[PDB]
């Protein structure tokens, strides 16, 4: 499970 | 347009008192720190412009820049820790919780990304959300009676930002959070949607992670034939987080074993041949705690015809994996029947565990010895030990436990001298 996400769209 | 500012551009968009002025140099913000190569995160930071984004979420009627700034918030708190702080002490908090309720659902999924991304920081950042009160109107999100008619990409987001609400130790997540979320948690677990499945397996392994009590509170609800279910599935993003939470399981009482074996979870078990080699690892974990419990739940290894899986696995694996099957055999020579030791050699436990002999790790060849003892211990009681002595010979085992007697750890020397003399003298 990735613990950060960053948006890219 | 707004296509690669400069920061002290942007900051003099910002601090003009014009809000169409603002909006553009808020986004300008947005794609600066949503490209792939290095975004300039900290600059950002130093910039000051974390609270004049956090004031910007509360701008009611201007819902893009609402957008942009959380946009925008979301991926900072992306980043190290330090960075997230910068994000929780502008006060984004309260402030993406308001968010939560925006009409807009753009708006709303871009709230939800952001508390995950503060909550996923660690325990304390996670209760703070919650102290927040950021519970309520998540779940609120989605009270609706068939999560269908909701967009993929935000149902995938909550059940992300969900999972991260459950996750971490020291301390676990408060009782009473873990009790409001976990009835929609079983909802998403029953949702069709592969990413989110495998978000709400992450989330009940996390729960699941812990003392018996946990656990417990996981059982009540039912999810265990789910879980087995899930624990079949193609995608092995499911399989994964399925098969740790059934791994967390049955490190808890007897009782709560019994509750995964009585879903079926056994007969999915020959995750021992997956070609993924943590699958065969963690499934072999979960099998040497399955082998520690009763007899009759040994028996029920037995009769899936599990044990010569875990020859298999005893004989070519990844040597991870191998030291989970030794300890899966000891905990079985431990707690077994003296009939059920005896299958255990008749379907060809002993020459694999004595090529392992040869391993360099210690703690493995104390394991190994230890589950040969209790195997010599069936054969006494039977009248037999002379014949096991001999098939340990004729494979070359003796050659293993006597050079084992010049072993440094005390452990074992004085445990392969013990087997020599009192069977093979």
């Amino acid at each position: 499970n990735y613990w950060k996400r960053r948006i890219e769209v | 347009g707004t296509v690669n500012w400069s920061v002290e551009d942007i900051v003099k968009g910002i601090n003009s008192n014009n809000l169409e002025s603002q909006l553009q140099a808020t986004q300008a913000a947005r794609k600066l720190l949503s490209r792939e190569k290095q975004p300039p995160i900290d600059n950002i930071i130093r910039a000051g412009l974390i609270p004049k984004f956090v004031s910007f979420l509360g701008k009611t009627d201007c819902s893009p820049i609402q957008f942009e700034s959380a946009w925008a918030l979301t991926n900072i708190a992306s980043g190290t820790s330090e960075q997230t702080k910068a994000v929780v002490d502008g006060g984004a908090i309260p402030a993406f919780i308001s968010l939560l309720a925006s009409p807009h659902a753009h708006i709303s999924e871009q709230a939800v990304w952001a508390l995950g991304n503060i909550a996923g920081d660690g325990s304390a950042f996670r209760d703070l959300v919650i102290k927040h009160g950021a519970i309520d109107p998540l779940l609120a999100l989605l009270a609706v009676p068939d999560l269908s008619t909701l967009a993929c990409g935000y149902l995938r987001n909550l059940t992300w930002t969900l999972s991260n609400l459950c996750r971490n130790k020291n301390p676990a997540p408060p009782l009473d959070a873990v009790e409001q979320i976990l009835p929609t948690l079983v909802r998403l677990l029953h949702h069709n949607d592969p990413e989110v499945l495998a978000d709400s397996c992450w989330a009940i392994s996390y729960l699941t992670d812990g003392p018996n009590e946990r656990i417990e509170m996981v059982v009540k609800k039912g999810v265990v034939p789910q879980l087995v279910k899930l624990l079949g599935a193609t995608e092995l993003p499911i399989v994964t987080p399925a098969l740790r939470a059934i791994g967390n399981i049955v490190t808890g009482t007897d009782e709560q074993t019994q509750k995964v074996i009585d879903a079926g979870a056994l007969a999915v078990f020959p995750l021992l041949t997956n070609p993924k080699t943590n699958i065969q690892k963690e499934a072999t974990w979960t099998m040497s705690n399955i082998t520690a419990g009763r007899q009759d739940q040994i028996q029920q290894v037995v009769n899936h015809g599990l044990v010569p899986f875990l020859v298999g696995v005893l004989s070519k694996a990844d040597f991870k994996t191998q030291k989970e099957a030794a300890w899966a055999i000891t905990n079985y020579t431990s707690g077994g029947t003296v009939e059920q030791i005896v299958y255990l050699v008749h379907c060809g436990i002993i020459e694999p565990l004595m090529n392992l002999l040869s391993a360099k790790d210690t703690k493995i060849i104390q394991v190994i010895l230890d589950a040969i003892s209790n195997i010599f211990q069936a054969a006494e009681k039977l009248g037999e030990t002379e014949k096991l002595s001999i098939m340990i010979e004729e494979c070359g085992g003796l050659d293993k436990i006597e050079a084992l007697q010049r072993h440094e750890n005390e452990s074992v020397y004085k445990a392969s001298l013990n087997l020599i003399e009192k069977y093979f003298s």
